[PDB]
DNA sequence: TTTCGGGGGGGCC
DNA sequence: GGCCCCCCCGGC
DNA sequence: AGGGGGGGGGG
DNA sequence: CCCCCCCCCCTTT
């Protein structure tokens, strides 16, 4: 009862380069690096849940074989990365002096490197240029734009796009196979329709359901996991009359549980997004939803509130 | 056989899927897009014609041959085209154009002069990888014959190995890198004149040099290069060492007036290598001194006026207000973004050598997706090529698209993009759309409110709805302006409530633009607020000063002593010296007497009033001799104090 | 410019 | 080693 | 947007 | 030496 099963996201994460899903150009890329060497200095940019923390650790792992306990230096967010850690610790391992293969170079791995200081980065910039033909610098980033532009002029860019649903059902496909797990189509269309590309969530969802219901269904799926309320905003939004949009804000969020302050900012984000209606019309429900936040910010957050700001988008798209 | 002229005159002319060509076919003709064409986009179109070589130009010209017109056209380049008397053609017309020329030559002395610029850079690239192949072969036959009695050249970064070794060999900045090589080789002779004989170049005053440009353009490649071509000893600091005052004033300031070890041991056997035991101090990185280096700044400055060895400074942007102390105590040199003119042979070389096949035609592309970055545009051929063997028109849009740099805007470029009414129309909304307005905002969320407000009134709209006036489109402007003012107010307030900075971005800058989007009808002004504010405090806190230094006789408040006070207080003690002369002086001095008053709250009080009661022409009409007589006066008894120890 | 609160990085001791 | 001080962001 | 500056072409 | 395209860069606490 005190011993713990590793989760699958876990236990299932990629160890080589041909097991990650999506972005296949730059996973070949990246194999052909491995397969000759001369790492560049390299930024992968994307979303939560795509593979970049695997794509890195995969490509040190492997370029580096029994030498990754030496020429591999790891530092996150978890880690002090100031300015004297960048002008101490990571100069003295670029520095360092090791015997590697003909083709192969130490690895400095800084994930997270968007909450990295300015002060780091600029220090970061002759390191990497002096000692070049030993060391190589590996960044992960989730916002491309918070690594200041002489690094990113330094490095490869490497943005990965979000995971199709075919790429996910594969992978989900093969954990399924190695764990026997009984499923039904239906249900793997409803993890990934809640998944949105994110394979973390995808593989939480599907140990979640068999951990909690058994056979992997929409039912049980939907019994555990809740349609994302990004939808029902969206939906509440675009609703003709102002019946059916307030009998959507009742039944679907607020008897759900739901706060006012995450209904009206993801009421504001839906229809900051929404290509289907004008852009004035836009600015003007904007201009509603942002007098409505302001009032529910000040205390006054109601049932009573939300429906005057339906009442009056409904006023203006009319 | 086939000339350009008569093909164009086959082609029909306007009055005021596409079928494929053959190789260089628009070779040697320039074209100029304009207006909105209905099946390609200006960026397809742009592609399409460099595809066949063609010379895109952003303006038009009288060299320009050829200018395809379709629709929404703004009224300069009709004007242009009128007065200049450019031939125009319609979709159909560049459709057979681009077919209509396959002996692709055989035209005027531009196609033929074109022609030749393309051999002579292909004959370039081919000698520059000659040198190159020869250079390998002696430092291969070198290793051998060390080895019968280190770095692999295939693990380096792309960027090392063709770095450039001469300063002939660095593309781009030629002017800035002459005037560079320039000065560092007369310094000795402005040292010998104390650097004061400014020379025609006027570099001779300058003991210290100050580089700045955009990131990878050759700064740091440009001054090592300087250097060593003269013989001097470099010493190097970079942002990776702690540039503090007081390490700064333990380190490198010995180095200024000491010669180099490493120079004498070195250069002893050497000869006319005057420059061998001298040091050139090279200061990488300036702008990227943060806290860790405190007032490091100020003593490079102070250094750049007393140093005894060349100093150049490198820096990336000069415009900040920290570079300010260098003002006026180094050689400014700019190095601008190299042309795709300026490394095209280099990019034929490293294509050459490297085994993968890049066409010319799409070189320009990629320098507008690195927005001229060298560096950036090697690492992208030596990523791309990994895997893909030719770099050509069927995949260069992916890897521009994939590649681009995404550098933050200023606060008058912001205003100028958000204030176009071309990215407010239904087509710019579906390209340009709102979340990427809001994040154009948030780029400087600091100054895009107030640029505007400021630049909001000097517009000609072009998004005026039916039966609007440009009067009334401000006015809801305005009004939505005053909105996000409020929703500011209380964003900076004691709750932090910064979770509304979006909705900010739509009040304060957003929304009023799309009010009264259009052409700006004048320069774009840098906002007033700021320097107005900083007056008003300045004001505030002299009436302040007064208003406690007259508490104790007067019955009122600042406001009110400002308002009903001040004006009474001039009728008593300015116009005196108006009409009686110095003999005002007593009568004046007694009325400050009664009130506490001094000379400095004279001046104050005197530089209050507007509109009719400005008193800064009459003050200055007062004779010379009644202001010293009545300054003589005040210094020349003991006055009472309101304040003790203020 | 700018009303707290949190973080970093340096200066006395 | 610890206070004490100054400077700088804050949406997604 | 308007004005200054740098570099290739004609002259 | 003088002039004309073609674009870039800077206004800005
Ligand atoms: N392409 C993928 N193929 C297979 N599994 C993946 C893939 N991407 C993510 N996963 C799974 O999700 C887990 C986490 O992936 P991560 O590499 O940590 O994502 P991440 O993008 O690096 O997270 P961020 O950007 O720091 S929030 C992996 O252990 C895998 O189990
Ligand atoms: N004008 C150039 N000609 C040829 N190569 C260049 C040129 N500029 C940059 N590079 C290439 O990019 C590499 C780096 O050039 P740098 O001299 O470091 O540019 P930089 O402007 O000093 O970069 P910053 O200011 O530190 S971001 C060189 O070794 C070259 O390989
Ligand atoms: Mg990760
Ligand atoms: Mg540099």
């Amino acid at each position: 009862t005190l011993s713990l099963q590793l989760p699958w996201v876990e236990k299932y994460r990629p160890q080589v380069l041909s097991d990650i899903v999506g972005n296949k150009e730059t996973i070949d890329r990246l194999q052909q690096i491995a397969k000759d060497g001369n790492m560049p200095h390299m930024i992968i940019s994307g979303m939560p849940g795509i593979g970049k923390t695997t794509s890195v650790h995969c490509l040190a792992h492997e370029l580096l074989g029994r030498s990754y306990a030496d020429g591999v230096l790891e530092l996150n967010a978890s880690d002090d990365r100031g300015i004297d850690v960048v002008r101490n610790q990571i100069k003295h391992f670029a520095q360092k002096k090791l015997h590697l293969p003909p083709g192969k170079h130490k690895i400095v791995i800084l994930d997270e490197a968007d909450s990295m200081t300015a002060g780091a980065q600029q220090a970061l910039r002759r390191t990497m240029e002096l000692y070049s033909n030993s060391t190589r610098f590996a960044f992960a980033c989730n916002q491309s734009n918070k690594i200041i532009e002489p690094l990113q002029s330094r490095c490869a860019i490497l943005r990965y796009s979000k995971l199709s649903d075919e790429d996910v059902l594969k992978r989900l496909l093969q954990i399924i196979k190695l764990e026997d797990v009984k499923y039904t189509n239906d249900g793997l269309e409803a993890i990934i329709f809640t998944a949105e590309g994110d394979m973390r969530q995808a593989i939480n969802n599907l140990q979640s359901t068999v951990a909690g219901h058994g056979l992997v269904n929409a039912d049980n799926v939907f019994k555990i996991v809740d349609s994302p309320h990004p939808l029902i905003v969206k939906k509440m939004l675009l609703a003709s009359n102002l019946e059916d949009s307030i009998q959507i804000l009742r039944t679907d969020l607020w008897k759900k549980g739901y706060s006012s302050i995450d209904i009206v900012t993801t009421s504001f984000r839906v229809t900051k997004n929404l290509a289907q209606v004008k852009e004035s019309v836009r600015l003007e429900m904007i201009k509603e939803i942002g007098l409505t936040h302001m009032r529910i910010l000040e205390g006054v957050g109601t049932y009573l509130q939300l429906a005057s700001m339906l009442a009056k988008i409904h006023k203006l798209n009319n | 056989n086939i000339t350009a002229q008569d093909v164009l005159d086959k082609i029909p002319s306007l009055d005021l899927s596409f079928p494929e060509g053959k190789p260089n076919c628009l070779l040697g003709l320039t074209i100029v897009f304009t207006g909105v064409l209905p099946t390609l986009e200006r960026g397809a179109s742009e592609a399409l014609a460099k595809r066949y070589g063609a010379r895109v130009t952003k303006s038009i010209s009288s060299k320009t041959s050829v200018v395809v017109l379709g629709d929404e056209a703004g009224p300069k380049k009709l004007e242009k085209i009128k007065q200049l008397k450019i031939k125009a053609i319609d979709e159909e017309g560049f459709k057979q154009l681009i077919a209509g020329m396959p002996a692709e030559g055989g035209d005027g002395e531009a196609a033929e002069k074109a022609r030749r610029k393309l051999e002579e850079q292909h004959n370039i690239a081919t000698k520059e990888a000659e040198l190159l192949v020869k250079k390998e072969e002696e430092r291969s036959k070198k290793l051998a014959a060390t080895r019968v009695s280190v770095v692999r050249e295939e693990d380096k970064l792309w960027t090392v190995k063709y770095a450039p070794t001469n300063l002939q060999q660095v593309c781009g900045n030629k002017g800035s890198v002459m005037k560079l090589k320039n000065w560092l080789a007369n310094w000795e002779n402005s040292k010998k004149n104390s650097f004061k004989h400014a020379g025609k170049d006027g570099s001779g005053v300058f003991r210290a040099a100050m580089l700045y440009g955009p990131p990878g353009i050759g700064k740091t490649t440009a001054a090592h290069l300087v250097a060593q071509e003269l013989g001097y000893d470099i010493l190097e600091q970079n942002a990776s060492d702690v540039r503090s005052k007081t390490l700064l004033n333990a380190g490198v300031k010995n180095a200024l007036d000491n010669m180099s070890v490493v120079g004498y041991f070195k250069h002893n056997e050497e000869a006319q290598n005057l420059n061998g035991k001298h040091f050139v101090i090279i200061m990488d990185e300036v702008d990227g001194m943060s806290g860790g280096d405190r007032g490091g700044v100020g003593q490079l400055a102070q250094f750049c006026r007393k140093t005894s060895t060349p100093l150049i400074l490198i820096c990336n942007e000069r415009n900040l207000p920290k570079m300010r102390p260098f003002d006026r105590v180094c050689l400014d040199i700019q190095f601008r973004r190299p042309d795709a003119n300026s490394i095209k042979s280099r990019l034929m070389t490293i294509a050459i050598r490297e085994k993968f096949k890049l066409d010319p035609n799409v070189i320009d592309r990629l320098i507008q997706t690195t927005r001229g970055d060298i560096r950036q545009v090697i690492n992208l051929l030596s990523t791309i090529s990994t895997t893909t063997k030719t770099i050509n028109h069927e995949n260069i849009n992916e890897i521009s698209k994939a590649w681009e740099k995404n550098i933050a805007l200023k606060p008058f470029d912001i205003a100028h993009k958000m204030l176009d009414g071309q990215i407010y129309s239904d087509i710019g909304s579906r390209n340009f759309t709102l979340n990427d307005k809001i994040a154009l905002y948030f780029d400087d969320f600091d100054f895009t409110p107030l640029m505007i407000q400021e630049n909001y009134l000097s517009t000609r709209p072009s998004v005026l709805k039916p039966g609007q006036s440009h009067l009334e489109a401000v006015a809801e402007a305005a009004n939505c302006i005053s909105l996000g003012d409020i929703v500011e107010k209380k964003i900076r307030s004691s709750e932090q409530l910064w979770s509304l900075l979006p909705l900010h971005a739509v009040l304060s800058s957003v929304y009023p633009a799309s009010k009264v989007a259009g052409h700006m009808a004048g320069r774009i002004n840098f906002t007033a607020w700021l320097g107005q504010n900083s007056k008003s405090a300045k004001y505030y806190r002299l009436l302040q000063e007064i208003h406690y230094h007259t508490r104790l006789g007067t019955s009122t408040d600042k406001i009110g002593l400002r308002l009903d006070y001040l004006p009474t207080f001039r009728k008593r003690l300015l116009d005196p010296f108006l009409k009686q002369g110095a003999d005002a002086i007593s009568s004046v001095i007694e009325v400050m007497d009664d009130y506490y008053l001094t000379k400095e709250d004279w001046d104050s009080i005197m530089e209050f009033f507007v509109g009719p009661d400005v008193t800064t022409a009459i003050i200055k009409k007062i004779p010379a001799t009644v202001k010293s007589g009545f300054t003589r006066k005040y210094n020349s008894m003991t006055h009472p104090v309101a304040i003790y120890r203020t």
